[PDB]
């Protein structure tokens, strides 16, 4: 049960064991509802682009452009769930995989005290 | 063919 | 001066932009000092070994057996800035890189309140 | 010369 993979290689006599462990996927839901003077509570970190970047290709240990570089503990959206390193995937019923930052930012402050979005988190 | 690295510039926005 | 490491790959005139970032490898040395009935504050986990494993080879992915599997917020741990995922290197000034999991929890209870703990932080 | 998969068990533990 509680165990983990690791690679057995040996050549001429000498040995290596090393760890080669995959990239967990795991998608949640936040719904974020905060006061007028209050914050939500994160910093959101990504790429500047003035139009989606077609030719991004999601990869395991990088889903998404937009991803949160910290969380206020016991803000909004750490208790919405939320965590650091969290990438963007929806915001407001927007796909944002691919969408550049400053749009990002426009779309969650469009949205005023509510915010909901569709995050994911990867860990090793 | 080509593989190439850049860097692409990054925002910080507090929320 | 704040940005990612892409890599664009093309082949076939099919493009694809992913993320490319180099292992920042950051080891840091925490202190903590607990109360006699306070926990430090975290889960560890890693691989059970009676003896050390000397052909365990570290890699910028996987630097060692005992890792941190969750930091309790607002605790002893997470206030000495251990953050779940971190990798144990010393325990009390002992090097525990390739150390079973067993002996390693032992070395941290025989501390009592106080607790030295050398980590590495792997990100990318 | 050999690449061999193994599975080594972990243990969790509270502190």
């Amino acid at each position: 049960r509680t165990k983990r993979l690791f690679r057995h290689y040996t050549v001429g006599s000498y040995d290596s064991l090393t760890s080669h462990s995959d990239y967990v996927i795991d998608d949640k839901v936040a719904i974020l509802q905060k006061r007028d003077h209050e914050g939500f509570g994160f910093v959101l970190r990504g790429a500047k682009a003035e139009t989606p970047i077609e030719e991004f290709t999601p990869t395991p240990a990088f889903p998404a452009l937009q991803y949160l570089e910290s969380v206020d503990v016991e803000g909004v959206a750490w208790r919405a769930g939320l965590r650091t390193g969290d990438f963007l995937i929806e915001v407001n019923g927007v796909n944002v995989v691919k969408v550049g930052h400053k749009q990002v930012v426009g779309l969650i402050r469009q949205g005023g005290n509510r915010l909901v979005m569709k995050v994911v988190s990867v860990t090793r | 063919a080509d593989s190439i690295e850049i860097y692409i510039p990054e925002a910080q926005t507090r929320l």
